[PDB]
């Protein structure tokens, strides 16, 4: 579950839901993307899953209105290729204001949306609560 | 910070009271 | 006097109204100055002179009205790092360095907005390098 949600290392794993990861590979080259920079990294993450794809965008748009940053997120889906291109185009304007405070890159972004998703009371607080315990990196900040 | 002026200045004077907390506290009162 | 502001050669100048190249060591070492990258020059320029710094600020938002973009500066002093800090806290595009901003401050200061056009006008009088800015 963690590999399918946040780890994004299914290919290095030996199986996923009883299916060998190399089966996933074969579908990917047959699929067509107009600009495939990191084809494998887009599909398998918290933002790339269709169940949690659009609700991810809704939380981000709430953050942009609250912080009132200079530039809004025009794209409809969050992935590595959109984030760096968004920052690369406005790299001149990144240096002074950038984006919502507390985030430096997409890796920080994917948690920041989850911190809000865990902070508020909603049906998918349970999704973030499960991911907290078995992420060993963030478990350090908790007491014991 | 023990000297408000250059080391060539502090040769004539002495920053001993600034270096020593005992003299620093004694001089305040 | 025209060197003393906005020339970046005051510390290299052998004469500051009769003064050799020093003063940079001690008070700056008693409490370390958190700035660098031509930190000497902003100690000299008209926008960096503490009394003349705010006169530039009074010019600055007059220039801002002239440039039709309004934004408040962080401090009453205008220099390299503060302008960068003011940038990082809404303004005209095409200028991002303090060299050209001080130019746009000085030419408006050369207009009869404050009685201290006399300093700005005298600076543009000498030298010929400063004459082309006016």
């Amino acid at each position: 579950l963690t590999n399918y949600l946040y780890r994004n290392k299914v290919l290095s794993s030996k199986s996923l839901f009883g299916v060998s990861p190399d089966f996933f590979k074969q579908i990917l080259e047959n699929l067509y993307i107009p600009t495939a920079d990191f084809k494998n990294a887009k599909f398998f993450t918290i933002t790339g899953i269709p169940a949690l794809s659009y609700i991810c965008i809704i939380i981000l748009r709430r953050l942009e209105t609250a912080e009132n940053t200079k530039i809004k997120f025009t794209s409809g889906i969050i992935n590595e290729e959109t984030f760096n291109n968004f920052f690369r185009v406005h790299h001149d304007e990144i240096g002074q204001h950038g984006w919502i405070k507390g985030v430096n890159n997409i890796h920080d972004l994917r948690v920041k949306i989850l911190m809000h998703l865990s902070n508020t009371a909603n049906p998918y607080r349970d999704i973030a609560a499960f991911l907290f315990t078995y992420l060993k990196s963030l478990s350090k900040y908790s007491v014991q | 910070q023990h000297q408000m002026f250059d080391p060539g200045v502090a040769d004539l004077l002495d920053t001993d009271i600034l270096t020593s907390p005992s003299k620093r506290k004694r001089k305040l009162k």
